[PDB]
């Protein structure tokens, strides 16, 4: 039970290898290897079929089928049930003493997940089989009491390497949109009304590597950006996207919560393939998706969402609750202060967040230099129940980055305390 | 012959590195000398891997089967697929080395018991593996009978005592 | 030309690993193996097939599946010409010399023999493939002379350890009677009529472990007496014998001459199964097995057959040709010596034997105090030609063991010498 | 990106001993212990050694294919050959060995080329042989993501870049 | 060529371990360096192995067979069961190692004698298992023409003399 | 470009094991082994089919099939596209440093050579797959600095130890004629008409192991004899020749120059089959083979081609251009010298060679004592522009042997100089 920093959708889990089931299930047998003599256990692949094992939550989406085409869509795991792999253990016993081997089929554990707000809403497991276990000690006394235990749980238990491989994969059932011609410095998407119907991807790159602003019109909805696993080298042509329906997507920030006006700060590079997810929206007017390179300081924030905060002219108590970054990344607030611009402090603010530990620092944002630039204004070590005041400037624009520290909660909550 | 576990049938599996009486010598031995490596091996299928069923008024076959690959390996599905064992030995320098090979078994039991004592008991044997009995020799050395020869089931390893109550 | 101190019937005997025909007949090659090299010679199973051999003296009765078929009553061999079993030899040759490896196919001979009176009536051979044998030595001289010499006689030669494992198996043309349930203390089993037509054998066990005096009724015929190989832990039910069909059979006592009016004393244990052998009777009055547990020190006699002794009125010589135990073990003569009981020492008697050496001592038998009592009354330490008399009680009944200490014929002979 | 060679489009081997993004552990792995030898293999046939194309506007699978078999190996007509390769490593004493496998592949690019810099460019992967990485541990030791996941294409052994320029 | 024995027909077993003229690398060789060791076998069938008669006026083939297996092995029979045979040999360090494989065989003989000499005399050669020659060497060395290539049958081992009179 | 010291004829050269094609044109592949690992590389033979390569000058003539027939004929090759023989490379990689490990197939080069004039007329490369070639190292930094190498020329390298086994085989096109009986020290063989329509080779042996000396009638055309490798040994009858099919022919004396008018004196031993080829003849009168038997010292000249010298009446330069033996081997020449013999000897002969040296042996020939002799009149150590006078008598018959010593050229030429 521990907390995913991941936004809703599709992954595949390696959980790790070395799985096999309890009493003996997937015992190959045991040698008793006399002193000075070797012994050893062959699985020589005279036949290639092999037998992975899967259960299911629900088992009409979550089929053995479905879930193995996320496997290949993750892992690239061409073969499910044959293999032409071959293991052998070989041991030779001492001079002195008698050895036991045993020797047990294992598998690896993939774990499908469908997750949804901070939850698992559909779960598949998938045993596949791996390249065996041996277990060599002290051969032990044929003259042992023998003690009466109960069969245990039937189940799994893990005896090899701890192993947690998280792979995003792209939702099937979403369409894919692609910009074909890497995209320059200032473009804009027009967004195909098929998004009125269900979420989509769109698929591109960018011609220059750079920190770049990506948002919608009016900032709404928020913006997921992933890249995807695996493009780099391979194919390419000079104006034009190469597309080898890479699958696999590896998070980078953005998040589902519908309220949540923003724009994504994020550094791209020239040589990878992005995928943003624009979710579904139902109006029947068209929204754009606005691509916008920038030069200067705003690259302080690179890889985080930049939550605008709203209604604020009240005093006291601003909560914002958001999908909070795993540790050691950063989630971004813009604010402008309410009150006309002169040179007056705005009614002190204090910064703090509630369920998750970051550091914090506090920018004022400038608006018309040549281009945008930050200004640190003050950095919190911690800001969990922090109320170190600041006076900022009415009219002005400020934007706070949280790095995150400790991952208590699926959400961090931002309090933007208005004071006097 | 005493068991302290409750009232009703029980299957149990009484471990791995069971050998069977009276066929030390079915798959035959080996002769090497002056330093040679001998090695025995065999690659078990179906055709040549036979479970032995001892089966009892209320426990037949069918019965021992199916409650035994319920709770522990199911050995019909891991029959399709052949397996390799084998064991080496470096005969001695100036002497002879004897070497033969039997197969090992998982000994399963179904046990009825009333509270004291197992009044009922089918036995299975589960083909596992292979197990190697060496000895030196000469052409003038006499040598004991019981080297040869297994009178009584018996395990090589450590017996175990592993329990599932069935229909609990 | 050995002694086999067993009675009538079918044993296969094992007669040991290693063996191979002469002139080269089973060499699969040779290889040169030069200085700093390894060479090895593998038997891989890429074909199942094995050629096994077979002689017999008989081909009519004991015909090649006739010999299969009790090879596996004997020892339990399930394939006989069909192996998956795999051999290799592998060898390094020295830094300064040359190696030359020499591999043949050999086989296990095994024996069937029907054992008539002492006598081989009829035999077989049957030799199963085994796992070959490797013979080493330094490279010979390829200048050495060529000496001319013979092909040798047709045959085999034995390369493998000593081995004679004896295993008696039941006479599958003699029929199997079964006392399902375990037998109490006393015991009468009536002997159906196909007695009239060959001999049986009755499968049983005891219910409760002890000493068995067994017998029919009025001592006449003789039993054997077997213990089932193997047939220990397995299957059981609380009254009721489990069958195993287990046709492995170790010969405990007992014999086949017509005329040897007798009881067995035999130890039996409660967790094994035991045959006897009743032959053939071709009176037209129902026959009986008479079971009857033994407390006391008759116990001293287990595993004996108990030979009555008869028309001992006359003087001097009384001899009794009998079946001869192997050594270290019993045979027994029990005596009613002559004349009316009041406390006169009836003709003193001498007692030796004529063929096989033996301990030897004299019992008397308590008739009815609470059950029956032995009374040690001489031991002596040699038998043959033995003339130390002693004074036994005119109508007194006495029981003479023999324990024997060397097997020079297949029959014992016993005398009671009645001096005066 | 630079590149020193003439206008036009040529056929480059670019070595042996690549692996491939997130297959790291698709054959599966193997665990052992104290002083065992634990030995993984594979005998690359067809039906399990498929080569990975990613082709391009001007050159496609078929383009790359015979260009590649004329210049370098011919992988078609290797590949109905079966050919075996295995590792073996003795487990530490008292310590856990894991051991994963994965097919290793010859990198072939063909490239258009303006004077400067690579304008196209199509890959194949070509399946060679294979390649496992070890590591020892225990139940409660963490390990490094990247021991387990390769995100990008590399090599293993050292770049090459030979070329044949195609109708020169 | 004298032979000191009776007047008639005999077969004779010359021995194992003859390898034949000109044929020494038709089965190829191997090269290998620095430490590595290199392996070289065969699993004889009866499409490879190829039994070589050179028959007399008064012996045919036919004739050679039958007596051959009677007296001796029956290589006909043996040709239907695959046996496998394999050298080893470890490359020496920063040097080449070149090692090659040729079939052995049984030479057998049928010959007619009259008391002073052979006067007929029918050969067999029955595939009995190899044998490998190997040598060190580098680019620039030139080696002895005899280690390639045997001109005269010969016997890499002692050659035997073990004879049976046919139709005594 | 070397010289063939050989005859006019089919030649099958095995250039050497260890040849592969350039570019990784036959990598099978490389493992990359890592400290305290072992890494191993397998042909297993699961399919037999292997696949040899082969090139021809014309494919009319020398066409696969028929290049393959010659290698039957000179090596015994039987499976020239398959192989049941297994290869394996295996290596620990030492506790410090990673290794490669490179394996590649390999064949062997045979040459089918049509060898006319001292040239090759057709040629044909046969590559035999080989039992390959591994090639380990210290692993390559894969870091190590990416050098752009042009592919290398289309073509084979060679990997294994210099090799060079030049095997002659018989001209399937031309009949071979067989002397069954065992020659006598004299013999006469009359030649078929066949001669007229194409060259012809007659098998025999000799009776009686020694000198011979072999002639047509009126010593033209000159003949060429071979020796069939592997005769030795194997079948034999006491009257008659045992032709075990042997194509394989070694060379010993003889040359194709149509007007070289020479008998032969060769060493002939018992157990061996020689092989005469005589040219086509297109007279309508028939020619013979004289084999006759020299006992004495005319052994001096065994193996060699005696060419008698005509034309000598005029005085000066007398050039004779023959193919040049191989070093260490001889060429003879018979001089009757001009006049009638008293004993005045005859403008003074001196004696060289032009193309290539030779030691050199002047006899004169002693004509009708019981039996040739030859009185050495002197030695000479070099013979290329020797100038030292010798004064032979005229009327006499003198035989000049010059065993070469350096071949530069593929025919040597004699100078028999008349002095004054
Ligand atoms: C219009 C607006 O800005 N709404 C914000 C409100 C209120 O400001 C807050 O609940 C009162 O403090 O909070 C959220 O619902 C929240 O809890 O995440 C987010 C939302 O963006
Ligand atoms: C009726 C009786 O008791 N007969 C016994 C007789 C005589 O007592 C003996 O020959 C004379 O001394 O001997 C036997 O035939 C014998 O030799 O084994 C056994 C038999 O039990
Ligand atoms: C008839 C005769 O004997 N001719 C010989 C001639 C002349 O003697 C020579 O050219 C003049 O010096 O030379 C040859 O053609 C030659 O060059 O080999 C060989 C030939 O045997």
């Amino acid at each position: 039970q521990t907390i995913l920093p991941y936004p809703n959708g599709l992954y595949v889990i390696n959980k790790g290898d070395g799985y096999m089931r309890t009493n003996d299930k997937d015992l190959i047998g045991t040698l008793l290897i006399e002193s000075s003599t070797s012994g050893s256990i062959i699985q020589p692949r005279l036949r290639n079929t092999t037998r992975p094992l899967f259960n299911t939550s629900n088992p009409t989406i979550f089929s053995q089928e479905y879930t193995e085409a996320r496997l290949n869509d993750a892992f690239n795991i061409q073969l499910f049930n044959t293999s032409t792999t071959l293991f052998k253990f070989v041991e030779e016993a001492p001079t002195n003493k008698n050895i036991s081997m045993k020797v047990y089929n294992t598998y690896e554990k993939y774990e499908l997940i469908n997750y949804q707000n901070g939850n698992i809403d559909d779960k598949a497991e998938y045993y596949l089989p791996s390249l065996g276990k041996c277990e060599v000690s002290d051969a032990p006394s044929p003259q042992a009491p023998v003690v009466e235990t109960p069969v245990d749980q039937d189940g799994f238990i893990q005896t090899g390497p701890n192993e947690n491989i998280i792979v995003g994969v792209i939702n099937p059932s979403e369409n894919i949109e692609e910009i074909s011609t890497p995209i320059p410095d200032d473009y804009t998407y027009n967004i195909p009304t098929s998004i009125q119907n269900n979420a989509c991807y769109v698929l591109f790159k960018v011609n220059t590597t750079g920190v770049y602003k990506i948002t919608t019109k009016n900032n709404l909805p928020p913006l997921i950006i992933y890249e995807a696993i695996g493009s780099s080298n391979r194919n390419m042509n000079s104006n034009n996207l190469s597309n080898d329906n890479i699958k696999a997507i590896k998070y980078i920030t953005g998040l589902n919560r519908s309220d949540a006006k923003s724009y994504l700060i994020v550094s791209l590079f020239k040589d990878k393939n992005y995928y943003i997810r624009i979710p579904q929206i139902s109006s029947s007017t068209t929204s754009q998706l606005i691509f916008k390179r920038e030069l200067g300081n705003i690259s302080d924030l690179a890889d985080s969402t930049v939550n605008i905060l709203d209604n604020l002219n009240t005093s006291g108590t601003h909560y914002y609750t958001r999908q909070s970054p795993d540790v050691g990344n950063y989630i971004s607030y813009q604010l402008t202060i309410p009150g006309d611009f002169n040179n007056i402090a705005s009614s002190i603010f204090s910064f703090r967040t509630r369920n998750n530990q970051g550091i914090g620092t506090l920018y004022r944002l400038t608006e018309s230099i040549n281009g945008y630039n930050l200004i640190t204004i003050n950095n919190y070590s911690d800001l969990l129940n922090n109320v170190e005041p600041i006076s900022l400037l009415n009219g002005a624009t400020y934007i706070f980055r949280v790095k995150v520290t400790e991952l208590n909660n699926y959400n961090i909550i931002f309090d933007a305390y208005r004071n006097s | 012959n005493n068991v302290n576990l409750a009232d009703g049938n029980y299957v149990v599996n009484r471990g791995d590195g069971w050998i069977l009486s009276r066929q030390n010598q079915n798959l035959g031995g080996n002769i090497s000398n002056n330093g040679c490596t001998a090695i025995v091996g065999d690659l078990r299928i179906r055709e040549t891997a036979t479970p032995y069923y001892y089966p009892t008024a209320s426990f037949n076959e069918e019965y021992i089967k199916n409650n035994v690959q319920n709770v522990f390996a199911n050995f019909t599905e891991a029959s399709e697929i052949p397996i390799g064992f084998e064991f080496s030995k470096t005969a001695p320098s100036n002497k002879s080395l004897y070497m033969y090979l039997q197969y090992t078994y998982i000994r399963y039991e179904i046990i009825k018991v009333l509270q004291n004592t197992v009044t009922e008991r089918a036995v299975l044997y589960v083909p596992s593996l292979g197990y190697v009995k060496s000895i030196e020799f000469n052409s003038e050395e006499q040598i004991d009978k019981n080297f040869y020869f297994t009178s009584q089931d018996k395990c090589i390893l450590n017996e175990k005592f592993i329990y599932k109550k069935i229909d609990d």
